[PDB]
């Protein structure tokens, strides 16, 4: 008995399943070829199209996969029949910024840096134009290596291109003006010999760049809040170990981002539901969602781990 | 761009996926873990064109074989100069392609694996380039997935042969 275990760029890692459906995410965590430093830094997850579910070491993953449709009902109003789930590995959402930031295993970095690059792509990280060029940059040095005047002064960058490098949100109306500064920097990465050219020094070069932004790390529910007629706004609810942040579900724009103690939180009786109180804003928000149970709870552990 | 269907073949042991591992991603696996089956991507620049490289990483003990055959559009044909026995098996693999193929036109090529231990050779590169010319003067290399001998030029190879 064996499983595919994924990873965000579509590679996958079979894994013999001792005890059938029974197995445990311990045990297919000791299946894959990660020593104990690699393996501290990630979890399986189960994911299908619009519900991700970080699992837990004692959690049987195959009868999660099994339960899935009863799963999507309880915590979405989704369609069962277009959600297959798969497995993944994945960053621990639980897994601190400070201990991240020393890692040097180029196995892990690269786990992270192809993960990092995913949420990047996708939209789910908000950041400033200039953060956001700088990283493109980093992916040609990545991906396309050295910078060549032959090759990328002109008739290079085109949107062709710039899908891998910049987030889908940004390809139509923002990046095709930045192709000059991006062309710029990754010039000055190719020639700048003070720059380490290793592979796993340029992924956590691009990690680095990616510590700074918000939405981090962070593990995504969906909802909906209303506005101050009432109109509905679907929501990403974006749960790191930094705090709470909300995304426009249909343009990943950051709605709010709120560190933690600057605010607090409130389940719904119903359990359908969670209160925000902005502390030093007087504003209050609440947003609707089946996750809400899920989401209190992260944010209780994530508030609780920090010092 | 273009998607490239790979399959590295070969016995067990003779370093199918420290060769792979070493070309996606830059690390020298050392600890041997038997692979049942593991799948990689990578972009590559092959002749100044991005190509997106599936590369499947095969089981050297047991045979779903002809789905890969099928499936695949080049085939690496690892063994190692270490292991005579691996360097027999592959002329069964070698005919089994071309049988689910239904043609010898396939992109493929033989590769000598573990070149760093010389003072353990077994098999000649002699005998590697007399067998590669026995088949149809298929391409052939000797690699190591430590040291870096050779170990893009296999995957590189085959992206070429599925071009022409
Ligand atoms: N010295 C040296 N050792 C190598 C080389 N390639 C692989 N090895 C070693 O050979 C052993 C087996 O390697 P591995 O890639 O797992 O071989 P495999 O063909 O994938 N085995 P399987 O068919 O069971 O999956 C490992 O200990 C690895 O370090 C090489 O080029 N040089
Ligand atoms: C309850 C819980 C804990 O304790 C840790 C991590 C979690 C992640 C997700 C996701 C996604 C849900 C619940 C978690
Ligand atoms: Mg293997």
């Amino acid at each position: 008995e064996k499983v595919r275990i994924y990873r965000m760029d579509g590679s996958y890692r079979s894994v013999e399943l001792k005890h059938g459906n029974n197995t445990t995410v311990q045990q297919i965590m000791e299946g894959m070829r990660l020593s104990q430093e690699t393996q501290q830094y990630f979890t399986i997850w189960i994911c299908s199209e619009n519900l991700s579910l970080q699992l837990k070491p004692y959690h049987k993953p195959l009868q999660h996969v099994r339960d899935w449709p009863e799963i999507l009902a309880e915590l979405t109003n989704l369609d069962p029949q277009r959600e297959t789930p798969q497995l993944f590995l994945r960053r621990d959402v639980r897994l601190p910024l400070e201990v991240e930031k020393q890692i040097e295993d180029p196995l892990a970095i690269l786990i992270l840096f192809d993960e990092a690059r995913y949420n990047l792509l996708k939209g789910f990280y908000t950041a400033p134009d200039a953060k956001l060029i700088t990283l493109a940059s980093l992916l040609l040095q990545i991906v396309y290596g050295n910078y060549e005047s032959k090759k990328h002064k002109q008739g290079f960058l085109n949107e062709e291109n710039l899908k891998s490098i910049v987030p889908v949100t940004k390809l139509k109306s923002k990046a095709p003006h930045w192709t000059n500064r991006i062309l710029h920097e990754y010039k000055n990465l190719s020639t700048s010999e003070g720059v380490s050219k290793e592979m796993h020094h340029l992924q956590r070069m691009f990690l680095q760049n990616c510590w700074e932004i918000p939405t981090y790390g962070a593990a995504f529910f969906t909802g909906q809040i209303f506005t101050k007629n009432h109109k509905v706004i679907p929501v990403y609810v974006g749960v790191n170990i930094k705090g709470l942040h909300l995304l426009n579900m249909e343009t990943k724009a950051l709605l709010i981002s709120l560190k933690y103690g600057c605010f607090m939180w409130q389940l719904g009786d119903t359990d359908t539901c969670f209160q925000i109180h902005s502390m030093e804003n007087k504003m209050s928000f609440i947003v609707h969602t089946k996750q809400a149970g899920l989401v209190v709870k992260l944010l209780m552990k994530l508030n609780g781990q920090l010092m | 761009m273009r998607e490239y269907k790979l399959v590295v073949l070969g016995s067990g042991g003779v370093g199918k996926s420290a060769l792979t591992v070493q070309f996606v991603q830059g690390i020298f696996v050392e600890k041997y873990d038997p692979t049942i089956e593991d799948s990689y991507r990578k972009q590559v620049e092959v002749d100044a064109q991005q190509c997106m490289l599936e590369i499947l990483d095969t089981a050297g003990t047991e045979q779903m074989r002809d789905l890969y055959m099928k499936n695949g559009q080049g085939f690496a044909l690892v063994y190692s100069i270490t292991a005579q026995s691996t360097f027999n098996d592959l002329q069964d693999l070698r005919e089994q392609i071309l049988r689910v193929k239904d043609t010898d036109d396939v992109p493929m090529i033989l590769v000598g694996n573990k070149c760093d231990l010389e003072d353990e050779r077994v098999v000649g590169k002699e005998q590697g380039q007399n067998l590669a010319r026995q088949w149809n003067n298929c391409a052939f290399l000797e690699s190591s997935a430590k040291s870096k001998i050779n170990v893009n030029e296999i995957f590189y190879d085959l992206v070429r042969q599925i071009n022409r």
